[PDB]
């Protein structure tokens, strides 16, 4: 077996499965288009028997980099500018540098402190980690580390107090993600507001209850005592995640010049759209299992 | 040149103190010359002192003579003392931002730059470029925060005077800002077209002052379209829903609801 | 009656023809349209009014 | 020594204009003292003029951009018509030391 | 398609080069009935490239890219849109992980920027927000190119706030290359010159060695933007409405500069020699003998 470069998270790969002339390679998750801290996917011309991808996100490109990071900033600097609050939930390890560095960097023109409510400890351990893994980060990070160390971030909390502050401009990083328990959920049921309880969603929130509602109105919830919000409360989904689009499968698909795909991680609708296209486009086989469903391929070894 | 005028006014300001009785007979003597000149040397020297005399003496009670609607003297090296209180007023009206207490010393400022377009239209055509300037910073914003700013405010209050400056604003040195006044307008128009219809009122003052303008003069209008028919076309395109909008558009066919 | 594109298709028409004809000899165009303005009396005159609007002097 | 020239006594003025003319050789090139030359030759204190005369006659001698900047202005008291007599012939030294470049010497 | 990155780079060379030798003829597609000029099937395989997982490919991609300009401007306008497989190629191409292949796109962008103005309109986003990245070079091609397409461009408010919040210049070169940028930039609000003249006089009052360049900045920068300095006048020299004001100090390199940038702004405004205070006017008739060459003169 040999590890690829995933792009997705810090350590994320895509593993080669050769055996003799047969090989296959998954790809788990993975990005193309390389971020503020992880750089590109990229596989030779492996050309295996099977390449096995995710499809999370079959949609167009999410329109660049810049434009998706003004569109966030500005509805930030919105949320902030009534004296609201921002309670964006994240995992702490994956697209969380990115949404810190970015907000600090937009942060810099006015300078007031926003709280990291990713535990200490675990913030100090994502530090490390990231100083520790240079060589996996990107080349924009692996050439000027020794110059400046971007991952020393000058504005962090450590937990409950400040959420139950005034209503100030503070944005909450909260420790889990996905909002399905632990902080996330704690502070969000505890908040509401228009420009208050601002909820950045840059996940996916695949199954659980109250995140996976983002193409909803956000305001039904299923949960004992529930609330209710208001339109101007921020229920925006922003394309934040290190998950390759359409374009970046199809670049990734020509790239490795596979003999058959098959897709995993995503859902029915977009996978069948996306099944459609590489069958339209490039000729090769492509695959649709469900959950226990065997499929099987001939070899010509 | 013409500088020798401006050398020797100081002494004709000196010498006048600031009895009116005096600069009100040597504008009627002045007048009275050019009449019998013309547009000979002499008479153009002597319609260069009464502007210059005009300028720093703006107290004048016969402003804009028949002479002086065909003086070029606008752009010409002379000073006026109302340029500091013109410049003070024109900023109090360029901020029409969120910042609505602000918003009765604009409507202040509009309409006494309105009763200043109506009495001394020159003065105002002097710094015209100032307003057409101040105009580039509201357009590349955003239509929402456009409408929320009330910044529509100050475009309205720029076109007001434009409509109330005419046929002088029509005149062929204050084309460049004039120029400048409606390429803003046209460029607020295309940038907000998903929703046009809170810009009913503009949209008429702009499609009367463009009919003003090809009608007082047609080569200029028609090359400042030429020079801007393609965003024109766009936005007839995007924005077909606007009638006036393509009348004006066949305007071109030429050679290049009220009453009691 | 630019909402029919023949309409303007045939004006466009027009301008190329009597652009030619401002070229070689522009005399009997203007009788022609004249001769049809009076045969085809009221309902085609518009046409004339809009070569007119064109060219104002020698129409008029 | 030079905040003596804000005084608003022009004998006390003269007195520092004249000792700025005196210290010339130690401060060409000094700005405020150019600036202050510039500023008291059309003072309306006799006293004050001729020793911006002086002070100017000595800091052309010295440094070429005090001479290449006054010359325009001695050149126009000298010519003016408001100039008395004596004050055009108080002036008309200071063009000796337009020695500096050619074209400012065939000025 | 080869599986090595030399065969690549010659063949998308060699792709260059016919594509200079034949622009207009025409070349269809296998399955569309479609009939296009090689030219732009040639900007298309190229653009293709740019997405090449080897960066010396990319970087030669870029690279012809730029020298291409025979290409219609449906084409040119595709590469910077979001979603003929060119979309999107100067997109991909200028966010890379790799320095060189976003030089490489700089200099193509300005290449093809001027040759074609509205394709300069468009780029102005794209190339000002490449101004934030911080390799070194990367940041002078970026100032060079910027520099070099400001005759067809105007900066906007946005775009403006965005270049001026990363203006924070330390080494001298960049410095330099700002204060020439500067020179010949374009802009279109007053309240950008406004904080060009503060970040100008921090980097007064931070090197005096850089006083030189900052004065003829400002010196260039009134004489291209008159109208917009004329609100900032009064803004700038301080003229209380109703009081007499404290003479500044004549040797202070800030307030000299401000009259150097208010004065060569003047030259093309009537206007402005009205709001001059007293003291202005005296300041004035000294650095028109003293810096002439900063200085211009005016109709007073
Ligand atoms: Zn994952």
């Amino acid at each position: 077996i040999k590890a690829y470069y995933a792009g997705h998270v810090l350590g994320a790969a895509m593993f080669q499965i050769k055996v003799g002339s047969e090989s296959v390679v998954y790809t788990g998750d993975y990005n193309m288009t390389p971020d503020r801290h992880l750089g590109a996917a990229w596989i030779d011309k492996c050309r295996p028997n099977l390449l096995i991808t995710q499809s999370t996100y079959a949609t167009t490109i999410r329109d660049s980099k810049r434009c998706r990071e003004r569109d966030f900033l500005k509805k930030v600097h919105e949320t902030v500018e009534r004296g609201g609050k921002v309670l964006i939930p994240v995992f702490a390890l994956g697209r969380a540098q990115e949404l810190c560095i970015l907000l600090e960097t937009f942060w810099e023109r006015m300078n007031l402190k926003v709280p990291i409510y990713f535990s200490t400890g675990l913030t100090e351990k994502a530090n490390h980690y990231y100083k520790l893994f240079i060589p996996w980060t990107n080349q924009k990070i692996r050439k000027t580390f020794v110059q400046r160390n971007m991952f020393e971030f000058k504005h962090i909390k450590a937990f409950d107090r400040a959420f139950a502050d005034n209503p100030g401009p503070m944005v909450v990083f909260a420790t889990p993600g996905m909002l399905h328990a632990g902080q996330s959920l704690q502070i969000f049921r505890k908040w509401a507001g228009n420009e208050k309880n601002m909820v950045i969603m840059p996940g996916y929130c695949v199954q659980g209850t109250v995140g996976h509602k983002i193409l909803s109105g956000q305001r039904k919830l299923e949960m004992e005592g529930r609330q209710v919000l208001e339109v101007k409360m921020q229920v925006e989904y922003m394309s934040f995640s290190a998950h390759a689009d359409a374009k970046g499968i199809m670049q990734l698909v020509g790239q490795a010049e596979p003999e058959s795909v098959l897709l995993v991680h995503g859902e029915a609708k977009k996978m069948e759209f996306l099944k459609q296209k590489i069958e339209q486009e490039l000729r090769v086989n492509c695959y649709m299992p469900a959950n226990g469903e065997t499929v099987t391929l001939p070899t010509s070894p | 040149a013409c500088s020798l005028i401006q050398a020797r006014l100081p002494l004709l300001l000196s010498c006048c103190c600031g009895d009116d009785e005096s600069v009100r007979k040597v504008t009627e003597h002045l007048s009275g010359c050019i009449q019998q000149w013309g547009d000979s040397v002499l008479g153009r020297r002597c319609r260069d002192l009464l502007l210059q005399l005009y300028l720093q003496r703006p107290e004048l009670r016969v402003p804009v003579p028949e002479v002086l609607l065909h003086s070029e003297g606008a752009a010409s090296s002379s000073v006026c003392k109302l340029d500091g209180l013109i410049h003070r007023f024109i900023t109090l009206l360029a901020d029409t931002s969120d910042s609505r207490a602000l918003e009765n010393r604009g409507a202040d400022a509009s309409m006494a730059c309105r009763k200043l377009a109506v009495a001394h239209p020159l003065l105002l055509l002097r710094h015209l470029p100032m307003i057409a300037a101040l105009l580039h910073g509201r357009t590349h914003l955003n239509f929402q925060e456009f409408r929320q700013q009330n910044h529509l405010s100050c475009f309205l209050h720029v076109l007001g005077l434009l409509e109330l400056l005419q046929p002088h604003v029509f005149r062929s040195e204050h084309q460049g800002a004039l120029w400048d006044c409606l390429l803003s307008f046209i460029r607020l128009l295309l940038n907000y077209r998903k929703s046009s219809r809170h810009l009913a009122a503009f949209i008429n003052k702009f499609v009367q002052f463009i009919h003003k303008y090809i009608t007082y003069n047609a080569p200029a209008a028609i090359s400042f379209l030429q020079k801007h028919a393609d965003p024109l076309h766009d936005l007839s395109f995007d924005n077909s829903d606007l009638v006036m909008l393509k009348s004006l558009l066949a305007g071109l066919s030429l050679p290049s609801p009220l009453t009691a | 009656w630019m909402g029919c594109r023949a309409t303007r298709t045939l004006m466009d028409i027009y301008v190329q023809c009597l652009s030619a004809l401002i070229g070689s000899c522009p005399d009997a165009c203007v009788d022609a349209l004249l001769d049809t303005s009076v045969q085809h009396s009221p309902h085609f005159d518009w046409v004339v009014a809009h070569i007119g609007s064109s060219f104002p002097g020698t129409i008029i | 020594i030079f905040s003596v020239i804000h005084s608003n006594d022009p004998v006390a003025r003269a007195i520092t204009l004249r000792m700025l003319g005196s210290l010339a050789s130690i401060i060409p090139e000094r700005k405020n003292a150019h600036h202050s030359i510039r500023q008291s030759l059309d003072s309306h204190d006799n006293v004050e003029v001729e020793a911006a005369v002086f002070a100017a006659a000595n800091f052309s001698a010295q440094s070429k951009d005090f001479a290449v900047g006054i010359c325009n202005k001695i050149s126009e008291m000298i010519q003016g018509l408001a100039t008395p007599v004596d004050l055009k012939l108080k002036l008309i030294p200071i063009l000796q030391h337009m020695h500096h470049d050619a074209i400012l010497a065939s000025s | 398609s080869d599986d090595y990155e030399q065969v690549r780079s010659a063949a998308v060379q060699l792709i260059w080069v016919v594509s200079q030798l034949y622009p207009e003829s025409i070349v269809p597609i296998p399955s569309s009935n479609e009939e296009i000029r090689l030219v732009d099937d040639a900007f298309g395989k190229i653009c293709h490239m740019v997405s090449d997982g080897s960066w010396v490919v990319r970087v030669q991609a870029a690279k012809l890219l730029g020298s291409m300009e025979q290409v219609s401007s449906h084409f040119l306008e595709q590469t910077l849109d979001k979603k003929s497989g060119a979309c999107g190629a100067f997109v991909h191409g200028l966010e890379d992980e790799m320095y060189e292949v976003r030089i490489a796109a700089v200099e193509a962008l300005c290449m093809l920027a001027q040759s074609s103005p509205s394709f300069a309109e468009k780029c102005l986003d794209f190339l000002v927000d490449m101004f934030n990245d911080e390799i070194e070079e990367v940041r002078l091609q970026s100032i060079h190119t910027m520099r070099k397409i400001s005759n067809n461009i105007t900066l906007r408010e946005d775009q403006l706030d965005t270049v001026l919040a990363v203006l924070e210049d330390s080494s001298r070169d960049i410095r330099e290359a700002l204060h020439e940028l500067l020179c010949c930039t374009n802009v279109s609000t007053k309240e950008g010159i406004h904080l060009a003249l503060v970040e100008l006089l921090k980097n007064l009052t931070k090197y005096p060695t850089d006083r030189d360049s900052i004065w003829k900045c400002l010196k260039f920068l009134g004489s291209r933007h008159p109208t917009l300095v004329l609100p900032l006048v009064p803004e700038l020299l301080s003229t209380h409405p109703f009081f007499d004001t404290a003479e500044p100090d004549m040797d202070d390199p800030a307030y000299i500069a401000v009259l150097v940038l208010i004065f060569n702004a003047a030259k093309t405004c009537p206007t402005m020699p009205a709001l001059f205070s007293d003291h202005t006017f005296r300041h004035y008739a000294y650095l028109r003998d003293s810096l002439s060459h900063l200085v211009p003169a005016l109709r007073l």
